[PDB]
């Protein structure tokens, strides 16, 4: 007997236990907030075709006028919105920023740091085990969408059990060739190309028979809480700043490709609901670094 | 609260003084400190929240009851405001200030065995936030200038670099030094963010929220103390003095 | 009695005569408690004492 | 050797081979210690290295 | 009075430190001589192997 | 004091290692897996 | 295979983690622009008949009046700056002076902290590993020119390989006698002199005959952001001046023969990028110790 598993959700590394009250929440809400209008400020520059809607925005973010000697890199609260950053992916990084400094910086707008008004997708596909007999082979590929190549060589049709967790709500299963997917302790449909499942119903049993390859391809829905500024396009594209930019190079960590691999990930870990909080948080945070980056590039 | 509520280096260690060791150890039961959890956070979740619980929970723990289990008592009050269970101490150590416990030999008790490392580690350091960290350095350093270990001190603040930037600045047997200092090291304080009655998710983050609105009550109650108003009512010996200067420094 | 946070105060003479102590008492009496402060409270119990 | 054989065991068919692949492993190093002896070289002592004034921290 | 020897002699640094008393858990703490003769479990043993060889 | 057995840790049930006292402690052969295999092979031997 | 490596790369030690900060880097470049205003008085005061330029500008930088009778030894700046030398150098140096006393010696002038305007070059050549066959000797002698002396005393050509690093921007090769050299898998170019490479194109490969030692010298460039107050002449002054006060005399560190040789050697280690920034830091201090000591010498 073989088992597979996928390769993202492979030991996640214990995430940050600081800044993650109500204080420091406002904190990420202000920088989301305050970022959104830097960025807005470009736009009205070139409609007046002056500066001063841009110095407007720069100076409350960065509590200090811009100067043309010096790169812009947005004062107190950039560097306390990066150190946040490093904190929030792993323990082992320092908690450097004082609570005082955040108290300051959260006062620069009104917000109210609630995580919970919202819903988002993430479209990551768990499978924690693919348990396949002898004679058998087996390869999981891909987060996004999931393809499974099975092959069998052996004289008779094999069972495979698929594990897809208790997190995923939505479990699509689309196969090259028709094939036949039941529940434990159920009979055996005729073979059918579109499988939904839900992975709470339990292990799932695929006939396997002997001859050509059968691929498996999987796509799943998880609804997770978030705020309401929570936009998925800008927290993906900070996550791949930070990554560049040298915030997650701490020792013992793991790497993701995507926040969507980062956040299913720490769910299905042990005690995995302490985690989705934090990591919500840190998505806010990389949204306001991808826009402040953006407008004050270094 | 009252402990926690200080800023300066110069009121945490005059609130010491004035404070006994009773104070610091806490005669509820509690529960044992290492320990998987689940707790219920029904305004966020369902299901029960897993959690651990620690020493530095605002809460009583059951504590050891040997010398470390005392010196990470006093830390723990420091840093969370509650202490731990550790009864039959004797009266004459009780009845002696945190201060003098942390500097004195003559309070008869030997604290030159300490791993400033193990007991770091048994704090939780990494959970701690930068105040509480800046805290409990103030207590290693006291201890250290006690049992004439300073160099174990700064060898020890080299090896953890994250310490070493955060470390205060004062000498533990000089005045002047404790006046210049300009750290802040408030936990609890006036909220210049929007405050709420709404609970948080961990143990220690709940439970310091406890505090912070405990203390926004505290700050328009009677007991509170109102230096601008109340000057003159203050009796002379604990009234604020420039000239302030903790004995024997 | 709206506003909780607001204290009442009083100053009294250095030898107190019958109108200290009945305004003294009467405060006590017909004010808030969380209106007079501790060191207020120890100040109205001296005065009645002298 | 029965401990690292047993610890992802299946079957007793897997369990045995296990035990015989690391006593071939084991065997074959055993016959180049022999063999050390045999050449003319000096082998080498495994040594541990220790501060010369040990610090507590 | 002491006999005294002007014998010249290295200086010697203790595993203990500055403060006389070796910290829990170090790598000092494994190092450091201890009692044979005061430990019974210790006087016992190397009776023990002396008697064997 | 009181009682006529007197513990080598005081009341404070702390003793500094490589002091007198704690050398002179007893050591705990059973749970001790270094000195049980120690003990069995001295046992074997005679 | 026999690794031959430069002396100076061999164990860089950690910096030091204190006076990093945006408030204790302009009480650095305040030092120097009042260091420097102090060697512009004395020379004032030396043409002209008057000490008045002189003792404005010493009761400035020390807080206090000069007097006959009494050494000029620079008062409280002079100290702050002597010791925050000695934190930058080690990890291991304590960290005696206040934030205090920093930060109210920074409002003496009015200075950005900025350590990123401007750039310099630095002519240290980082020869990581010579790796060369058996029968083969190599010889690496020198950090600001490396001369590479090798002689192959076996029966045919031998392959050396010359690792540069990845920091270093140009290294330009000279020899003796023509050679051949070319990058790892790659056909090899015709005999000559001088070879221009960039570290980052690979390993690169020197074929070696029998006849003849060949020689080979190497110069690099290597470009480091640095502020615009920066003068290399003054901080190699400096440097060989703190060294020779015992400014750099503490346990378990590396010692330098330049301050060129020390950010470069630096810059090599795993952590590199972080530490150039803390030796940037250390460059401008060392620049105004030379003129501040050169002011008043004790």
């Amino acid at each position: 007997a073989n088992r597979a598993t996928s390769a993202f959700l492979d030991n996640p590394h214990p995430v940050g236990v600081n800044y993650v009250d109500e204080g420091s929440r406002q904190f990420v809400a202000v920088a989301e907030l305050l970022a959104s209008k830097l960025i807005d400020s470009s736009r009205e520059s070139d409609e007046s075709n002056s500066d001063v809607p841009f110095v407007q925005a720069y100076s409350k973010f960065a509590d200090d006028n811009p100067r043309h000697l010096r790169v812009k890199t947005g004062g107190k609260m950039a560097n306390a919105l990066t150190n946040v950053i490093r904190s929030y992916y792993s323990i082992n990084a320092p908690a450097i920023v004082p609570q005082v400094e955040i108290d300051r910086l959260a006062s620069k707008a009104t917000v109210s740091g609630d995580m919970y008004n919202s819903y988002a997708i993430f479209n990551s596909v768990p499978i924690v085990e693919v348990l396949s007999p002898a004679r058998t082979t087996v390869s999981i590929v891909g987060s996004d969408r999931a393809d499974v190549t099975m092959l069998n060589t052996g004289a008779g049709a094999a069972n495979i059990t698929f594990n897809f967790g208790q997190i995923a709500e939505t479990v699509i299963l689309k196969g090259s060739v028709p094939f036949q997917l039941a529940r434990l302790n159920q009979p055996m449909p005729a073979a059918r190309f579109t499988y939904k499942l839900r992975p709470l119903d339990g292990p799932f049993i695929v006939v396997l028979p002997v001859g050509n390859p059968l691929v498996i391809s999987a796509t799943a829905a998880t609804r997770i809480q978030v705020p309401l500024a929570f936009n998925k396009a800008l927290v993906e594209s900070g996550f791949q700043t930070a990554m560049n930019d040298g915030l997650f190079d701490i020792q013992n960590v793991n790497y993701y490709s995507s926040f969507d691999e980062f956040i299913i990930s720490q769910y299905h870990a042990q005690d995995g609901i302490n985690r989705v909080s934090t990591c919500v948080i840190l998505g806010l945070a990389l949204q306001a670094y991808d826009q402040m980056r953006r407008a004050l590039p270094v | 609260m009252d402990v926690l509520s200080k800023g300066s280096l110069k009121e945490l260690l005059a609130h010491l003084e004035k404070t006994p060791l009773e104070e610091a150890i806490s005669y509820r039961i509690g529960t044992v400190p290492y320990q998987n959890v689940l707790i219920s956070r029904n305004e966020y979740y369902n299901q029960l929240y897993p959690d651990t619980t620690s020493l530095i929970d605002g809460v009583s723990r059951e504590g050891q009851r040997n010398v470390n289990g005392l010196i990470m008592s006093i830390i723990s009050y420091v840093v969370s405001g509650s202490g731990h269970y550790i009864p039959n101490i004797g009266f004459m150590l009780l009845r002696r200030s945190i201060l003098d416990i942390l500097t004195k030999h003559d309070t008869g008790l030997v604290t030159n065995n300490l791993n400033y490392g193990i007991i770091a580690r048994n704090l939780t350091v990494s959970k701690m936030n930068c105040e509480q960290r800046k805290r409990m350095l103030i207590c290693f350093k006291l201890l250290a200038y006690k049992d004439g270990n300073q160099n174990d001190y700064e060898i020890y603040l080299n090896q953890n670099i994250p310490l070493k930037q955060i470390a205060p600045n004062f000498i533990p047997g000089d005045m002047r030094t404790v006046i210049h200092n300009q750290d802040q090291l408030a936990i609890v304080g006036i909220p210049a963010y929007r405050l709420t009655q709404s609970t948080e998710l961990s143990i220690r983050d709940d439970n310091a929220k406890s505090y912070k609105l405990g203390y926004v009550d505290w700050y328009n109650s009677n007991s509170f103390l109102r230096e601008r108003s109340e000057f003159n009512l203050i009796r002379l010996k604990d009234r604020d003095t420039k000239y302030g200067k903790l004995n024997g420094w | 009695c709206m506003f909780k946070q607001f204290r009442i105060g009083m100053t009294y003479a250095l030898d107190p005569n019958i109108m200290d102590v009945a305004a003294a008492t009467c405060m006590l009496l017909f004010r808030p408690a969380q209106s007079i402060s501790d060191e207020q409270y120890r100040y109205c119990l001296q005065t009645m004492a002298v | 050797v029965i401990k690292p054989a047993a610890v992802v065991a299946g079957t007793s068919t897997e369990l045995i081979g296990n035990l015989q692949a690391i006593y071939s492993r084991l065997r074959s190093h055993s016959d180049i210690g022999f063999k050390k002896a045999t050449v003319g070289d000096v082998i080498p002592n495994s040594y541990m290295i220790k501060p010369v004034n040990s610090t507590e921290y | 009075q002491a006999y005294s020897s002007g014998l010249s002699q290295n200086s010697i640094i203790s595993l203990t430190g500055n403060d006389r008393t070796v910290a829990d858990g170090t790598f000092n703490s494994m190092i450091m001589p201890r009692a044979v003769i005061a430990n019974e479990r210790e006087h016992f043993m190397k009776t023990r192997i002396d008697k064997i060889e």
